[PDB]
């Protein structure tokens, strides 16, 4: 039964890769996450076993809300509606909540109300080159490789606050599909310190035993 | 990393069992800690390297032990020529930091 | 038998420079690491920085507090060592030794087994 | 219109589901494929290559290249344990951080065999003989040269060949792969004696894994 | 034996070939053959007793080697394949083991945890950078972390044999040969801001000998380009 | 090469064409026409060269 050791049975999983909050009324409440693989350690170490990957992407968000402590006088609200914008590599960027950059033309965005199924969306393989490059020994700044840039995400409410502020969290999920791998690499032994680069502190090879015999 | 030797001042009569300690602020390896001895205004000399191995040209009474963050040294009998200073050295990272000092006077 | 003699100590004003010289005898100079440890009068020891042998490409690694103001350099001709000082302060009044480091098993431990006689550098 | 009925488990989100998903960016005309050399399609392909075993740890040669080198010298006693290590699965043994070990810490059930390829890296004029005794599980560790010959073993000449391959099963006492001095090391003059020994580990392409999990070598 | 190519000729007498595929060829690119295909012999390094290891970045040591340094500079884009010959010559009284490996996309980490190493430290122009047997300090600004037991990349040094490699065992074996195809994502890439290969040599069992033999063993390394193609109208 | 049977080494045999200068370095001698001569493998490397009046 080596069919479980296949690549498709090795990477096609799901993992909470980001977790952020935002409040509707603070005039600086909107989430923002650059898409990359080097965020959580466990997904990183399984993905730096190979050098070149090529996969499609699957995203699922589980949006929940919570009531902030308001003043008084019979607070009641209708359902909330969250807008989850996506920006392809090489597009505009939003800096405030009320801004032109949300109402643009070619940034595809979903609209999800509460009390329903969570809003899945999927991004295809978006790169000018032929594969995502998990490693890069060269300049563009050293070790950046601006080819494999997958874009960002943006979340905010659309319901203006009437009587009581509401903050809400979001847990972005992540699932590669139809993965093809190339040029395997030995596993990273030392720890991880920085996100963008590969720097480390030197460490011994193996947890030692007391004797040779 | 800093080294808390304890205590700095001891005196001892000839014939007894004397211990001094070297405690590190972090978890230093057993292979990166050594001992020295410096006489009264003389050149310092290595005495015990890697916490268990004696140097070349030393008597067999001295032996050290310890692991993790605390390391100790044990002398069997006090003699007439070993009333001097002691230092322990460490390396987990740069810099190489030395100890406070253990001064020993005969009684 | 190793015998490391060092010279160059004496009076110097603050803000100037000084060049020490430490000679080597009794061993092949290009196979052992060369260290430098200063000791203030009646105070704990502090290590400055060392120099690797010929098989490691002649590199140096100073400490964190004394980087830049000093420079460890060797001569290729004879078994001799230099130590360049620049922009001294009033608190560098200490004695300067000459230490050797060697391999014990097949690896590199960080001990300094054989020491020089020590030259004294004071300021005013 | 058409009458339907919603079964339970309808508005739920399973972390390991597989349903068809709506695309975010259609009409993108994705960059095509390319024959990049060196494609892997099964993770057992990594485990077939050979990797050096850090069999000489001893708390002091861990942070150096002396962890892979077994010292061998011509002593005065005829017959002593050159090296030896058990085969306990996962419990901090010497096969843990090699390339076979880093994959097999992702699964919980696995069962098969191992090639332990050795190599004598010494001079070309020195000879000698070595025993490579494997002890089966349940039987004790041999404490003598004589009974190690009574078990399963392979005598390894040094002058004829420089690599003797041993096959051994490995499951999820458990075994010992001890090695004994048979003779001394006969050298001519002006040749050094302290020769070393490298060790390799591999897969014998005949074992499967089940029940994936995560590794414990992370925070 | 006595392979000839271009106008330079060397002499051989088992070759491990990449990931199985022989290197072959595909605006309009050109395929120059008469002025480039020659065995550029690099200068030799000396293997002492307590040595550490060396590395060369592959489309960087050929940046001063004659006509190729023009075809890299006049033509930014390019794609090549390689062929490496490593042979170290000693008597029957030496002993040691080398590991010759050719890693693709060898990203190295700086000494300081927040910076990145500069260009003149990652690749000496047609000269071997050297590993160290200790740790590189923290107080320096921009220097490559070259502790040999982690091979600069933050990996176990024994596990490096997954890449295309070869053992040089001075008891029996004497030479090694590699054949490497062009392994990159983009088919035509810049050759100045990219180092798509790295040829490492690490001594596992160090050199030992008796008193009376020569106290060093020279290693010569010879590179030979193949499937060289550029871009320019 | 008439030496011992245990010694090895390597030699460059650079020929410079007429008009070009004499090479004053090991590096540019490799850039011209040349033949590397192993000593342990063979003991005679034959070089051909034209000669004019």
């Amino acid at each position: 039964s080596r069919s479980e050791s296949s690549i498709e049975n090795f990477l096609c999983r799901s993992a909470c890769v980001y977790y952020a909050t935002y409040t509707n009324n603070s005039k600086k409440g909107f989430a923002e996450w650059v898409i990359n693989t080097r965020q959580v350690a466990q997904l990183r170490r399984k993905l730096e076993l190979f050098t070149y990957l090529r996969f499609d992407l699957e995203l699922t968000f589980v949006i929940t809300s919570a009531q902030q402590p308001s003043t008084a006088s019979s607070v009641d609200a209708p359902v909330q509606t969250h807008q989850i914008m996506y920006v392809p590599p090489g597009g505009p960027v939003p800096t405030k909540v009320k801004d032109y950059a949300w109402q643009t033309s070619t940034n595809p965005s979903v609209f999800w109300t509460e009390g329903n199924a969570p809003p899945r969306m999927s991004i295809p393989f978006i790169s000018i080159g032929n594969a995502y490059s998990c490693f890069y020994d060269g300049w563009t700044v050293y070790g950046i490789n601006t080819l494999n840039n997958m874009g960002t995400l943006y979340m905010r409410h659309v319901n203006e606050a009437g009587q009581g502020p509401i903050k809400s969290t979001v847990r972005i999920y992540f699932k590669p599909k139809h993965v093809k791998a190339w040029v395997p690499r030995p596993p990273r032994l030392c720890q991880y310190e920085k996100q963008k680069n590969v720097n480390f502190s030197p460490i011994g090879v193996t947890t030692s035993r007391t004797d040779i015999i | 990393n800093v080294l808390t030797q304890s205590p700095p001042i001891m005196s001892a009569s000839p014939g007894e069992k004397v211990t001094m300690t070297c405690r590190a602020s972090s978890s230093v390896s057993s292979s990166y800690l050594h001992w020295y001895q410096q006489k009264s205004g003389a050149s310092p000399k290595l005495w015990i390297y890697s916490t268990s191995n004696l140097a070349s040209g030393v008597p067999a009474r001295f032996s050290g032990s310890g692991s993790g963050t605390s390391y100790s040294l044990t002398i069997s009998s006090v003699e007439a020529e070993d009333a001097a200073t002691y230092y322990c050295q460490q390396f987990s990272g740069y810099p190489l930091t030395f100890g406070a000092g253990t001064k020993l006077e005969l009684k | 038998e190793v015998k490391l003699v060092e010279s160059g100590g004496g009076l110097v004003q603050p803000g100037g420079s000084l060049s020490l010289s430490c000679a080597a005898s009794g061993f092949t100079f290009t196979d052992y690491y060369m260290n430098w440890v200063r000791q203030p009068s009646g105070k704990a020891l502090e290590w400055l920085g060392f120099l690797r042998n010929k098989a490691n490409g002649y590199t140096t690694e100073y400490s964190a507090s004394v980087k830049g103001r000093f420079t460890i350099s060797r001569d290729n001709s004879q078994s001799i060592l230099y130590l360049q000082m620049n922009a001294l302060r009033a608190e560098d009044s200490a004695t300067y030794y000459c230490a050797r480091s060697r391999y014990y098993g097949g690896t590199y431990r960080y001990a300094l087994d054989y020491w020089g006689q020590g030259t004294s550098v004071t300021v005013s | 219109g058409l009458p339907v009925m919603t079964t339970p488990g309808s508005t739920q989100f399973l972390t390991s589901d597989d349903f068809q998903s709506p695309s975010a960016m259609p009409q993108f005309d994705v960059t095509p494929e390319m024959q990049i050399p060196g494609r892997v399609n099964n993770l057992m392909e990594i485990a077939e290559v050979d990797s050096v075993v850090p069999v000489n740890n001893t708390e002091d040669n861990v942070s150096s290249l002396k962890a892979y080198q077994i010292p061998v010298q011509s002593n005065s006693d005829n017959g002593k344990q050159v090296f030896g290590f058990p085969l306990q699965p996962g419990a901090n043994n010497v096969l843990n951080r090699t390339l076979l070990g880093e994959i097999l810490n992702y699964y919980t059930h696995w069962s098969g065999s191992i090639k332990l390829t050795f190599m004598f890296c010494g001079s070309a004029m020195a000879t000698g003989k070595f025993l490579l005794a494997y002890s089966p599980p349940g039987a004790g560790v041999p404490k003598n040269r004589k009974d190690a010959m009574l078990g399963t073993h392979v005598i390894w000449d040094v002058g004829l060949q420089s690599s003797c391959v041993l096959c051994v099963p490995w499951i999820s006492a458990a075994g010992y792969v001890t090695c004994w001095y048979q003779t001394n090391i006969v050298v001519p003059a002006d040749v050094q004696s302290s020769c070393d020994i490298l060790c390799f580990v591999s897969a014998c392409n005949d074992f499967s894994v089940r029940m994936l999990k995560d590794t414990p070598f992370i925070r | 034996r006595s392979i000839t190519l271009g106008n330079s000729t060397i002499t051989t007498q088992n070759v491990v070939v990449g990931y199985g595929v022989w290197p072959e060829y595909l605006d309009q690119p050109t395929q120059p053959d008469v002025a480039t295909c020659r065995f550029y012999t690099l200068e030799s390094v000396q293997w002492m007793k307590n040595s550490a290891g060396w590395w060369w970045k592959l489309p960087d040591a050929l940046s001063q080697m004659g006509l190729f340094g023009q075809n890299m500079q006049y033509h930014y884009l390019g794609r090549t394949g390689y062929t490496i010959h490593v042979q170290c010559n000693a008597s029957k009284f030496h002993q040691g083991c080398l590991l010759v490996v050719c890693v693709p996309e060898a990203e190295m980490g700086c000494s300081n945890l927040n910076n990145t190493p500069e260009f003149s430290e990652l690749s000496g122009g047609d000269s071997a950078r050297m590993f160290t047997d200790t740790q590189v300090g923290e107080s320096n600004a921009k220097k490559v972390q070259t502790a040999v037991w982690n091979a600069g990349m933050g990996v176990g040094v024994g596990n490096l044999t997954i890449f295309p490699h070869q053992w040089i065992n001075l008891r029996t074996n004497n030479s090694a040969t590699l054949v490497m195809p062009y392994i990159n994502s983009v088919p035509m890439d810049n050759m100045f801001r990219h180092n798509n290969l790295t040829l490492m040599i690490i001594p596992f069992v160090p050199l030992n000998y008796s008193e009376g033999s020569s106290p060093y063993v020279p290693i010569t390394v010879t590179i030979a380009p193949m499937c060289a193609e550029y871009n320019g109208l």
